[PDB]
DNA sequence: TGGATGGCACTGGCCGTCGTTT
DNA sequence: AAACGACGGCCAGTGCCAT
């Protein structure tokens, strides 16, 4: 239900496609971003039909994160049909991370 | 003798004012102040104790106030001024020459509290009124606070502008510190014998009746001192064209560089340790993280809607959640100039270092760099760009960026003034700075023919003819195997020393020590001479610690006299000493070997000990030979200056490179030259015959 | 179970110092 | 008042360049 991604279909995958789509920036070397990998195993099973979950990892797709202006990891994106709706730095708790899904759709 | 200080508006190079000067005469017993106006009596007071055949001491004077009385003599009084050398005695030449070791002698007076930390191991005058304990205040100080009750501001080193009474009292407190500081050194008697009053004899006899080093070290403070106003000739329309080949270079290969490796994210910034997620134990192996103290998903209520639960209150724009930690990262872009850019993306690569640093950081030094090996071959070609760039960088570095490179030096004078404290090293070798003219890259590295050009007589027109000048360079000839013949002459009876002669001392050594090469032999003599454990002279032929312990003995047995010689020193220094968590740990009979000229010569470690005997002779038969060169071109009719026929412009260890009015002199210096070398050789009755070589240039890079 | 003695350029973690945002 | 944060002066860690 976790999309991967690349520098490419990126494009024609998050910014395209109608819907919600929940953008989560890592990378192999971060703990939060290990941590919070289950959480999101979990939300990419619950919010199904409502929004999708898509994973990026930083080192092996360079363009695309300085786009947005990467500061820290983990970061959660939310794109809205193609815009960027919100986003959330940090490694949320299962209960953190429903809050946020549940103020932005 | 007397004992003076004076004040002026600023350094020697832009002196133009003279503000007041203190006098106080041992014999008198008082004290004598003249102000702007009394400039002229005080060069007659100074003049006269010359005429006595006196003495008259400065404290840095042989650097500063002489020539500085010498130049403000001439345009202010328009009058002749020259203190003779043999006159004059500089307490911060003896300073450092019998506490060769403040930075030890100081450790306890830092702990204490009675020495400031900024003047941690500082000759300056200041530095010892704490260590006398005559220190009531600094001017500079009793200026600046003093400013402040005064309202206007303050601009870096003006308190010398203007004269007034403060200056002309604090200058009296510079008096009875120098002369306080001259009684403690004239009580060391291991340099002034106490059968005779210092502060009351005559030149001739201070000179005479005081151990060698004193005479030396001044004659080579005052030599130096003049070596600093010559200045090195620099072209500087070279060193700025090298600095645009370099540059263009440097960003050709930054590009390539950049293209080849990327950007990336990497941890920056974290604080705490992350835990793990289900344990809660802490893994120092991942990168630190932040746990943000605030944030949410919704603002905090404030309405009375919200002040128990209604109207929406306002979603959160903040990027975090109290709670949920993120690991900051910065992206940054490959720095060739960064050991740890190098390292990071070399292991991305497939590189597992071998070699690492005691902080943990894997060493990548242009040893390591050479031997790396990656299966991705632009990452392996790349390498070799890296190399470039740091030997790029270290050269632009010098010549032109850094704090201190030659292009920020070079005077209006066309001429790069390196100064030099002709004893600041334990051994006695002189340190160079600002900039470090004895670190010049040689012709033999790359762009070092380009930047030795640089530096060159030629670069000199001549005052008269406007002819370029001319360059001799004088090496003195293997002078550190030579004193070793010296010192094992002891045991051997000139053996050794006559190796040298007949020459090929390496080809001796060779068959001593058994290597395989001549080239192995050179390595290997320095590297044994002078500490080097059993591993890294296995490594000369491709081996460990085990070829080398059996390489060390083979060459002690086959030259009994140098075994000898090391046991000997072993023996005097001494007691015990033992190893500890990597560190030995010391006990001494005595921590110093004398020198030729009898000072004290300090000694840091037993295994270095060798070292620190020859590279010491070598410092002081360096030091009494340029000394005795210029005496005799001096006495042949030779001027020294650029007004004159030669002009000494480097004294680098073992070398000089002096500047030639034409090339006939040039030949004068270096006969001179080897005629003085054995003339030291003689007067210290040395057990091995000394030599010199000199070559006849346009510049550095010729002249070597 | 040690190359030594020195000067210096760079990168980058480690705090004060300010100004700023909940 | 508590800190988020971008800024900046130090200073230790590394290494290179001479003899």
């Amino acid at each position: 239900k976790i999309i991967h991604l690349t520098d490419d279909s990126f494009d024609t995958d998050v910014l395209k496609a109608d819907g919600a789509i929940l953008v989560d920036f890592w990378a192999e070397w971060c703990g939060p971003c290990k941590m919070i990998a289950p959480i999101l195993d979990e939300i990419a099973d619950e919010y199904q039909g409502k929004l999708t979950v898509a994973k990026l990892n930083i080192d092996q797709n360079p363009g695309t994160a300085p786009k947005y202006g990467i500061r820290g990891i983990p970061t959660l994106l939310l794109f809205k049909n193609g815009e960027v709706a919100a986003t959330k730095v940090g490694a949320l708790s299962k209960g953190q991370l429903k809050e946020f899904l549940d103020a932005n759709l | 003798m007397i004992v003076s200080a004076i004040a002026a508006n600023a350094l020697l190079e832009s002196v133009t004012k003279f503000h007041c000067g203190v006098i106080y005469d041992y014999s008198t017993a008082e004290y004598v102040s003249y102000r702007p106006s009394d400039f002229g009596a005080y060069l007659d007071a100074l003049e006269a104790e010359v005429a006595r055949g006196g003495l008259i001491v400065f404290h840095n004077g042989h650097k500063y106030d002489v020539p500085a009385l010498t130049k403000l003599a001439k345009l202010q009084l328009n009058r002749e001024f020259h203190l003779p050398r043999e006159n004059c005695i500089d307490t911060l030449v003896l300073s450092r020459l019998i506490h060769s070791n403040l930075k030890d002698t100081d450790m306890g007076l830092l702990r204490s509290g009675k020495l400031p930390g900024k003047r941690f191991g500082s000759h300056a005058l200041e530095a010892w009124g704490y260590r006398l304990g005559e220190m009531k205040g600094e001017y500079k100080d009793d200026f600046k606070r003093m400013l402040e009750e005064q309202g206007e501001e303050y601009v870096d080193g003006m308190e010398w502008w203007n004269f007034n009474e403060e200056m002309m009292d604090y200058n009296v407190q510079d008096v009875v510190v120098t002369k306080a500081l001259l009684e403690k050194l004239l009580s060391d008697k291991h340099y002034f014998p106490p059968e005779i009053d210092f502060t009351d004899v005559g030149y001739t006899t201070f000179w005479s009746e005081s151990l060698e080093a004193v005479d030396i070290e001044h004659r080579a403070a005052w030599l130096l001192a003049k070596q600093e106003r010559n200045g090195f000739p620099f072209d500087t329309k070279a060193i700025e064209e090298l600095y645009v080949e370099l540059a263009a270079r440097r960003s050709e290969l930054l590009r390539k560089l950049t293209e080849t490796f990327g950007s990336w994210y990497q941890p920056k910034g974290g604080t705490e340790m992350f835990c793990h997620p289900r344990t809660g134990k802490p893994l120092p192996k991942y990168p630190r993280i932040k746990t943000p103290k605030v944030g949410g998903i919704f603002k905090k209520p404030k309405n009375k809607a919200q002040r128990e639960g209604r109207e929406p209150c306002e979603l959160d724009t903040r990027e975090y959640v109290a709670g949920a930690p993120y690991t900051p990262v910065e992206h940054v872009v490959f720095n060739p100039s960064s050991r740890d850019h190098i390292q990071k993306k070399l292991q991305e690569a497939g590189w597992v270092p071998t070699k690492y640093t005691d902080k943990g950081a894997p060493v990548v030094d242009d040893e390591v760099l050479e031997g790396v090996r990656v299966d991705d071959p632009e990452k392996q070609a790349a390498i070799d760009l890296i190399k470039e760039y740091l030997m790029i960088q270290k050269r632009i570095g010098q010549s032109a960026e850094g704090d201190k490179a030659w292009l920020r030096y070079v005077a209006e004078d066309g001429k790069i003034h390196g100064s030099v404290n002709p004893n600041g090293a334990v051994t006695g070798r002189a340190t160079h700075a600002f900039p470090n003219l004895a670190q010049i890259p040689g012709v033999r590295s790359p762009y070092g023919e380009q930047c030795r050009a640089a530096f060159g007589a030629e670069h000199h027109l001549d005052g008269i003819t406007g002819k370029p000048w001319v360059q001799a360079g004088i090496d003195a000839s293997g002078l550190e195997l030579r004193c070793l013949a010296h010192f094992m002459a002891r045991f051997d009876n000139g053996e050794y020393a006559h190796e040298i002669l007949n020459g090929d001392i390496h080809t001796k050594n060779q068959i001593a020590a058994e290597l395989p090469t001549r080239d192995n032999a050179k390595t290997f003599i320095y590297g044994f001479l002078y500490g080097a454990g059993d591993e890294k002279i296995g490594q000369i032929v491709g081996a460990g610690k085990e070829r080398g312990k059996e390489l060390k003995k083979k060459f002690l047995e086959n030259t009994p006299a140098i075994a000898a010689l090391r046991e000997s020193i072993q023996q005097t220094l001494v007691e015990s000493s033992q190893w500890v968590a990597g560190e030995q740990q010391v006990k001494w009979k005595r921590r110093w070997i004398k020198g030729l000229d009898g000072r004290k010569v300090h000694v840091r470690s037993p295994h270095a000990a060798l070292n620190t005997l020859l590279q010491s002779a070598g410092a002081l038969i360096c030091k009494l030979w340029i000394i005795k060169t210029e005496e005799m071109l001096v006495e042949k009719g030779l001027k020294h200056g650029w007004d004159g026929d030669f002009a000494y412009m480097a004294w680098v260890h073992d070398e000089i490179q002096v500047g030639c009015r034409t090339e006939e002199i040039a030949q004068v210096v270096i006969e001179t030259a080897q005629e003085a070398m054995r003339w030291v050789g003689d007067h210290w009755n040395f057990r091995c015959l000394l030599d010199t070589e000199g070559k006849m240039g346009p510049n550095w890079a010729i002249c070597h």
